[PDB]
RNA sequence: GGCCCAUUCGGGUCUUGUAAUUGGAAUGAGUACAAUGUAAAUACCUUAACGAGGAACAAUUGGAGGGCAAGUCUGGUGCCAGCAGCCGCGGUAAUUCCAGCUCCAAUAGCGUAUAUUAAAGUUGUUGCAGUUAAAAAGCUCGUAGUUGAACUUUGGGCCCGGUUGG
């Protein structure tokens, strides 16, 4: 069964929300990975790296099992986790509910002219951890994805048809550059480009106009 | 400010700085001083031919261990000796003497920590004859 | 050792079929039937 | 000395040999078209870049621009008269979503089998491999000829092959001057 | 298997799988009367008669721990062991040597060797590196070279005539 402990699960189960929009809206935080399955039922992983790894406590040759798990759309939505776990089948899953949990959006927008769908990125963006670098650019119309395997993937699952990639620094880390491509997919809902200039007011949270439902006993 | 000058009329100072230390890229500097005559036993070309003076057995003392065949041979066009190596012939019968080989070059650099040893050729053909249709056994040494 | 030199042509296996033909095979031997061990996947496998 | 003559390379391979999501894709089109090599499909592949290349940089300069109206509307006016563009989409932003088996649909390998005319799509390479189709007045046997879209209703069989036409082959007659002449004895 | 008549059969539609299970059709590689070609010929286009179950009218080079597509397969007393660009695999029976079988890749091999280009933001104008990783001269005056603050006619009014959204 489901007995959501948050107040915010309480007003998904009830039905008072239908997209995950009004989440990201009033930016909320989340805690409990069913609410994503009843809102993004499409939803989808694979595993990218599964690699072994030792600590030697009492000189005893304890193995873990570190596991990268990209869950994610064909819209747009994408998620990335990672979690080190005694046991292999339990790494996997409970890698997944990492990335169920850290959910994003991402801004999708053309190459110069307006026909029809969105393709490619919005504008161009960079992300940076530990110490590599990767910049994302716009392309035409079938281009493609250019990326290494492991971040073409990526971009897959976040819909995206058409980009150009360009990194740099040691790429052969994989847990690095998956985690800079992710933080430059996710800021393209924050360049501030002209056609967001326009003022619009306030809109008020579900987390109070239902307010005596979800509430506590 | 980089450490270095950017300005309009200062061409000069950035192309004279640019071939002054483009010296210590590796294989540029051994292109244009021309040490492929001066030192490599070939002289730049793929392959040469010798005259074999004798047999040599050499052997890969760390890690590794075990009968490595090689052969003497002394260059026509040069009169200097090099050590070559011939393939896997691990059942010790093929020493060949006072013949007519081609050598090439190993598409070269290793690892001698098994002691692998300095040598830096190898053999394609052997009086007229190729090294593989002897081992597949499509000809046979041509003698009378 | 050698080639014969008689070969005018005026006046232990079956083979395999050559060419455009070999690439039809091929399709079916992946591409319209099914090997597994346990959804786990080691297809043209050693024989166990 | 004399003149020299002119000549181009057609295709080109790919950079990566050996990796595990292309080589599945190449092998479902040679399977489903019946194509020998996969140096047929990289003949499309190259074809098809230059076409990309070529209108996508007739979009970076304006409209309006009388390089982009002779040089665009004479592109298009050929991708419509071999028939890969379709009707409707007349506009230099179309072709830049241009697919590779839209040609591979208009080879005459594959024009004959939708024709009516083979039982598979193996039936249609041999068939016009051995001087039997004839477009026109003109026996064809090359299995890429990319048939104009105004002819496409001119192909049958050929008025010299014994299918449609004219004297059985050196099997049956050979038969027939095996049981024929034999019945007397 | 399969869609369905399914009663349950088979009632249809399929798809293969194989059955040294069986049948008939197509054709040019090759040969060769003629004609055409050509300065004369040879060959390519055309064409009498001839020309296959094709088992023989028989595709080949390189690999099957990793990079990098492909094997848990049997045989050596280590017949015929360093060992395959680089991490390495051998000390019997090897998930790599030597061979048999079955698979993979390109199909006319890009198989090996030597130069050069991309990969290389490891030559850096675009565009690298400052303490601890290669790397700021012992210290100030001073050639040539490079680089050098702000300011001197703005604004106002009338009127004709362009192609574009219309």
């Amino acid at each position: 069964g489901w007995v959501p402990v948050t107040k915010l699960g309480r007003l998904v189960k009830a039905g008072k929300i239908t997209t995950i929009e009004e989440i990201f809206l009033h930016s909320l935080p989340v805690k409990e990975f069913q609410i994503i399955d009843t809102l993004l039922p499409g939803l989808q992983d694979e595993v990218m790296n599964i690699k072994p790894v030792q600590k030697q406590t009492r000189a005893g040759q304890r193995t873990r099992f570190k596991a990268v798990v990209v869950v994610g759309d064909s819209n747009g939505h994408v998620g990335l986790g990672i979690k080190t776990a005694k046991e292999v089948a339990g790494a996997i899953r409970a890698g997944i509910i990492i990335a169920k949990l850290s959910v994003i959006p991402i801004r999708r927008g053309y190459w110069g002219t307006n026909l029809g769908q969105p393709h490619s990125l919005a504008t161009k963006t960079t992300g940076k951890c530990g110490s590599v670098t990767v910049r994302l650019i716009p392309a035409p119309r079938g281009s493609g994805i250019v990326a290494s395997p492991a971040v073409k993937k990526l971009l897959q699952l976040a819909g995206v048809e058409d980009v150009y990639t360009q990194s740099n620094g040691k790429t052969r880390t994989l847990e690095n550059t998956l985690k800079a491509a992710f933080v430059a997919i996710g800021n393209t809902y924050g360049f501030l480009t002209p056609n967001l200039w326009a003022e619009q007011p306030l809109p008020v949270s579900p987390l109070d106009i239902y307010s005596d439902e979800a509430s506590a006993q | 400010g980089k450490g270095k000058p950017r300005g309009l009329n200062s061409a000069r100072k950035l192309r004279v700085h640019r071939r002054n230390n483009r010296w210590a890229e590796n294989n540029y500097k051994k292109r244009l001083l021309g040490t492929a005559f001066k030192s490599s036993p070939f002289g730049g070309s793929s392959h040469a031919k010798g005259i074999v003076l004798e047999k040599l057995g050499i052997e890969s003392k760390q890690p590794n261990s075990a009968i490595r065949k090689c052969v003497r041979v002394q260059l026509i066009k040069n009169g200097k000796k090099v050590t070559a190596f011939v393939p896997n012939d691990g059942c010790l019968n093929f020493v060949d003497e006072n013949d007519e080989v081609l050598l090439a070059g190993f598409g070269r650099k290793g690892k001698a920590k098994g002691d692998i040893p300095g040598v830096r050729f190898k053999v394609v053909k052997v009086s007229g004859v190729s090294l593989l249709a002897l081992w597949k056994e499509k000809k046979e040494k041509p003698r009378s | 050792m050698a080639k014969v030199h008689g070969s005018l042509a005026r006046a232990e296996k079956p083979k395999k079929p050559k060419g455009r033909a070999y690439k039809r095979l091929l399709y079916t031997r992946r591409f319209v039937n099914v090997t597994l061990v346990n959804g786990k996947r080691r297809m043209n496998p050693g024989p166990s | 000395p004399r003149a020299p003559r002119t000549y181009s390379k057609t295709y080109s391979t790919p950079k990566r040999p050996y990796e595990s999501s292309r080589l599945d894709a190449e092998l479902k089109l040679a399977g489903e078209f019946g194509l020998k090599n996969k140096k047929e499909i990289y003949r499309i592949s190259f074809q098809l870049s230059k076409i990309r290349r070529a209108a996508r940089d007739l979009l970076t300069r304006d409209e309006k621009d009388p390089k982009r109206l002779f040089e665009g509307n004479a592109l298009i006016r050929r991708l419509v008269r071999v028939g890969v563009l379709s009707e409707d989409k007349k506009k230099l932003d179309y072709v830049l979503a241009l697919k590779v088996e839209d040609f591979l649909e208009r080879r005459l390998q594959t024009q004959v089998y939708k024709l009516g005319l083979a039982k598979s799509v193996h039936h249609a390479r041999v068939l016009i491999t051995q001087r039997h189709i004839a477009v026109g007045k003109q026996i064809v046997n090359i299995p890429s000829f990319m048939v104009r879209l105004d002819s496409e209703k001119h192909i049958d069989f050929a008025p010299t092959s014994p299918f449609g036409g004219a004297r059985p082959g050196r099997v049956a007659r050979r038969n027939a001057a095996r049981k024929a002449e034999a019945s007397g004895e």
